[PDB]
């Protein structure tokens, strides 16, 4: 269990149920010790995230001839900020916030992840993430990450099989049930929360 | 007993042998168990669909020789007694009123003890307001006995000075028009008993009994038995004074002839003198039947002055010879009851209870059935006959003959007889009697009149309300049950028209209701019933509403994820007119746009153009707030509607300033770019959009809150009228009139009262008024705080603040920016 202690920890609009950010410092430092790092936030719907904290990322029917499958997740809780809430509305017309989850993944695999400049999504990257990870794309125990168009934030991309092998835990940084789709706020991100969520340094050059 | 269809319905034509009453009295007086000895004992019983017991029917016969003693028109030798229910506390004024309303006669429990209390002596003057004829019954008078063990001579002066007191309040309230209405034991108007032993008397009834053992015509042996009159044992002669020749004292008659057999038989029995007890009994003619001969003590006594004095005939016998039938009194009732001309075509066919005048049904309540969530209405036939699928004209609380406002010319389904928990259908009901109606239920909410003529005026509406003012959080102290707290609050909302039961954004289950009061009560029987699962109740909370007091700023603007749709909008107030006007139907979500538009143009200055661009209204998509479309030529608008309609429907349900409702909101959407392709605006990208927009413009707006405010109808005697006003000026209230009952001592204060000030009112007016104030409040209108939500220690900032911290949220209210596009 790498949630650290505490009573159950579920997903609500009302907020995530039993998460502190002490406790959140304890689970951080103990996949730490089990040498595992943090890689980045992934923002989702509540429903999801329950899934992937009890039950872990994982594909499902993707499109096989889709060369950019993967789980997308990102540095910035702000920009994973954007995709915590329902993307369709409930029968009634409500589209409820979502939640922000911290992907974390075996330091063992730092050696796939992989960094560039270009942009994602399209064509005149493929072949430089291809270069860079060695072999065609999709990505596979691999990651990829860069900006998520033409100055915008960066994303990062971890190939299917590498996003099964990653642990990830809710985050103390709360998303607003009385304002969904406005932009996450810089101070509602606990500064202890800041402290643990450096990134990893990122290889420019091929292996 | 059992009665057919046809039974029920011929003993209806005979008006004139119908008795219509309630039984006014405290429930710690016994007035369940008397009630109830009245069903055990005359209670009419039909020879798959349940209701609230609401009325019992019941039936009685009497000799042509009783017939006679009636001083009204009667026919024939059976009676049809209506037994009206009523509350168990005084709190529940408005629908005491309710009851009383559609009733002609009453049953004043009084305590031989305690005599006339508070309570009690509060409802008789509404009673004697509504001209209802009283008739007493002293109860509880086996308490007199078996514990203060009191004498013959001071148990009748108890009587004396009990019955003295309600006359009191009888002849100082009744109506000079009415005649003298008080109670006279001498004349059968005034019984005495005991619910518990089930026992009780009146002197008409041992006046038949010694009637010929002396040679009298009862009607001077009955005027004996009470008051001074002696009999000497010695001399075996009448007198006039409570000494004989000599000086030494004589026995009342009542004393006599009614207290010493039963004070024998109580001294007798619980003495456990065997030899005496069967003497006693023989003598008295009381056959004890087998198994009951054993018995003794209490289990004794109970079952011999049951055999005795048959407490349910004691009463059935004052309802039939004194209470007027539905003739009698609505001579004298109607114009009270009607609210239009004294001289109108159906106010004379109330006086006359002329069942082939144009119909004049009285709904007093509606009551919860088992066929579904449906109510059936209960009421009485003042006027004309009410008959299975006759189509009637059913005029609401707002009605007036001039306009076409709150009126449903429908059909009645159904009429029923409310034989207490069972209804029974029959064709037809003619005037004088209380029936039920099938069908109504979404037309009227509560109370309401049914008519057919056009020019037919309302009756004496009973003000109700069904404006949730107040609500609390529903929690289940144990998750387990959860499920079946989710069934009672839908079983609740099921049982009441006026309760609501819903869940915030936040995911909480509220419930909420007409008042501190109303409310309670759902929550006790949410926890008891319902759910009958024990649960955690929030503290009572004021529903407020949120608003704007002009136009944004400036123009307000947000934009999707996508960050390929924007919707550019201002928010503006509404007139409370159109609000109220909203409010009342006037302006209807349903009508058609155009007619609709031709009204707000018109008669409430708004421009054709806007009123025909209307999106919708809010929330509960029928709100006094609305979506005005005044963008234009942007291409696929029309294929984000709904989106943008269920946007408004959130952002009005809960506003940005504190998660309350919004009122009088004035949305104009004034442009909008949309992606080309529909699927990057889809209901995800657009409601949250809108909904920010709003929130953006409302904020921008000039922003302030309103608080719900009740009129509160106060009846209280000249020296109470003191602590009302001195209350009022605690609560910030705001008097609106005082008037006085032209003969009595009764004054009548209206005022206006902040809902969020009437928590523990009625408590408070109780020491205040010495508990002789008979209050009566309803939902009035909305209050535009004038301070700043805003600024934390203003009034209403303060109001905000704690809500907020309540509902934990940010203690800071948003400002636009946060709503507005990140730019």
């Amino acid at each position: 269990e790498f949630l650290g202690d505490g009573g159950d920890v579920s997903f609500s609009t009302r907020g995530t149920q039993n998460w502190t950010v002490e406790r959140l410092l304890q689970a951080h430092r103990q996949l730490e010790e089990r040498g595992y790092v943090f890689v980045g936030y992934h923002g989702t719907f509540l429903e999801a995230a329950q899934s992937i904290v009890f039950g872990g990322v994982r594909a499902r029917s993707q499109d096989l001839d889709a060369i950019w499958r993967g789980f997308y997740i990102a540095g910035d809780p702000a920009l994973a900020y954007g995709y915590a809430q329902d993307q369709e509305p409930d029968a009634r017309g409500r589209i409820r916030n979502g939640a922000l989850l911290r992907v974390y993944v075996p330091r063992s695999s730092l050696p796939g992840f992989y960094r560039t400049s270009l942009t994602l999504a399209a064509p005149e990257a493929a072949g430089e993430v291809e270069r860079l990870i060695g072999h065609p794309l999709p990505l596979r125990l691999d990651a990829i990450t860069g900006p998520e168009e033409e100055g915008g934030r960066l994303e990062t991309i971890l190939g299917w099989p590498l996003a099964e092998r990653t642990v990830v835990i809710p985050s103390a940084i709360p998303t607003d049930p009385r304002n969904v789709g406005g932009d996450l706020d810089p101070s509602s991100i606990p500064d202890k929360e800041q402290a643990i969520s450096a990134l990893p340094d990122y290889a420019s050059q091929p292996g | 007993v059992a009665f057919t269809v046809d039974q029920m319905r011929s003993l209806m034509d005979k008006v004139t042998n119908v008795r219509n009453m309630s039984v006014i009295a405290h429930v710690d007086h016994g007035k369940s168990t008397l009630t109830d000895s009245l069903v055990q004992r005359a209670g009419i019983i039909s020879a798959g669909i349940t209701i609230k017991s609401t009325a019992i029917s019941l039936y009685s016969e009497m000799s042509d020789e009783d017939v006679k003693e009636i001083k009204q028109k009667t026919d024939g030798n059976s009676f049809l007694i209506n037994l009206i229910d009523s509350p168990g506390h005084v709190d529940f004024s408005s629908e005491v009123t309710a009851a009383l309303r559609v009733t002609d006669g009453a049953l004043v429990v009084v305590d031989t003890i305690e005599g006339v209390c508070v309570q009690t002596e509060t409802v008789l003057r509404q009673a004697l307001g509504e001209r209802i004829k009283p008739v007493v019954v002293i109860n509880k008078v086996d308490r007199a006995l078996l514990e203060l063990q009191v004498s013959k001579e001071d148990l009748y002066q108890t009587f004396a000075r009990t019955v003295e007191s309600v006359n009191v309040i009888v002849s100082t309230y009744a109506d000079e028009v009415l005649g003298d209405v008080q109670v006279y034991p001498a004349r059968g108007t005034v019984a005495f008993g005991s619910g518990l032993h089930g026992w009780a008397f009146t002197i008409r009834q041992f006046a038949t009994r010694y009637a010929k053992k002396f040679g009298v015509d009862k009607a001077k042996m009955m005027d004996r038995l009470w008051g001074d009159s002696f009999f000497n044992p010695k001399t075996k002669k009448w007198t006039n004074k409570d000494t004989d020749a000599e000086g030494k004292p004589l026995e009342r008659a009542f004393n006599m002839f009614i207290l010493d057999p039963i004070f024998r038989l109580f001294t007798a029995i619980m003495n456990f003198k065997k030899d005496e007890i069967p003497v006693l009994l023989e003598k008295l003619e009381i056959v004890l039947k087998g198994d009951e001969k054993d018995l003794e003590g209490k289990a004794l006594l109970k079952v011999v002055m049951r055999k005795f004095l048959p407490a349910a005939d004691a009463l059935l016998e004052m309802i039939v010879l004194h209470l007027p039938s539905p003739v009698t009194a609505q001579a004298y009732r109607a114009e009270q009851l009607y609210e239009g001309p004294a001289d109108d075509a159906n106010c004379i066919a109330i006086k006359n209870c002329d069942p082939k005048a144009d119909l004049m049904l009285y709904v007093s309540k509606m009551v919860p059935t088992s066929d579904k969530g449906r109510f059936y209405a209960f009421g009485r036939v003042f006027a004309g006959t009410v008959k299975s699928g006759q189509k009637v004209r059913i005029q609401g609380p707002n009605y007036v003959p001039g306009k076409k406002d709150d009126l449903f010319i429908k059909a009645i389904q159904r009429v029923v007889l409310m034989m207490g928990r069972f209804v029974e259908p029959i064709d037809d009901c003619p005037a004088g009697n209380i029936i039920g109606l099938v069908g109504i239920d979404q037309f009227l909410l509560k109370t309401g009149t049914l008519t057919t003529s056009e020019t037919a005026h309302n009756m004496k509406v009973m003000k109700f309300s069904v404006s949730p003012v107040v609500q609390v959080a529903v929690e289940v102290k144990n998750a387990n049950d959860l499920p079946k707290l989710v069934e009672g609050l839908k079983r609740l909302s099921k049982s009441d028209p006026c309760v609501l039961t819903y869940m915030s954004e936040s995911g909480e289950h509220i419930v909420a209701g007409t008042g501190e009061l109303h409310l309670e009560i759902c929550l006790q029987d949410l926890e008891h019933d319902h759910a009958g699962v024990p649960l955690k109740i929030s503290p009572p909370v004021v529903a407020y509403r949120e608003t704007v007091e002009s136009e944004s700023s400036q123009t307000a603007l947000s934009k999707s994820p996508n960050k390929h749709n924007r919707i550019y909008l201002k928010a503006e107030p509404i007139d409370e007119e159109v609000s109220l006007a909203i409010e009342n139907g006037i302006i209807n979500p349903r009508d058609d746009f155009k007619a609709r538009a031709r009204i707000m143009a018109d008669d409430y200055g708004w421009d054709v153009t806007d009123a025909r661009k209307i999106w919708c209204f809010g929330p509960d998509g029928n709100g006094p707030n609305l979506v005005i479309d005044q963008t234009k030529a942007v291409q696929y608008l029309h294929e984000i509607k709904d989106s943008v309609v269920a946007a408004f429907q959130w952002a009005t349900k809960e506003g940005p300033i504190f998660g309350e409702e919004m009122r009088s909101v004035r949305v104009n959407i004034l442009d909008v770019t949309l992606h080309a392709d529909a699927i990057h605006r889809g209901g995800g990208q657009i409601i949250p959009t809108m909904r920010r927009a709003t929130y953006a413009g409302f904020l921008l707006a000039d922003p302030k809150i309103q608080e719900p405010v009740f009129l509160v109808e106060i009846q209280c005697p000249e020296q109470a009228v003191g602590g009302i006003y001195s209350v009022l000026n605690k609560k910030r209230g705001q008097v609106v009139s005082e008037e006085q009952r032209p003969g009595t001592p009764l004054f009548t204060v209206k005022a206006y009262l902040p809902v969020n000030e009437s928590f523990g009112f009625t408590g408070e007016l109780r020491q205040a008024t010495g508990g002789q104030a008979f209050p009566q409040m309803v939902f009035d209108h909305w209050s535009t705080l004038g301070s700043d939500p805003l600024d934390p220690t203003s009034k209403a900032g303060e109001i905000v603040l704690a809500a907020r911290k309540r509902h934990g949220m940010k203690e800071e209210v948003p400002g636009w920016q946060e709503y507005y596009d990140k730019l």
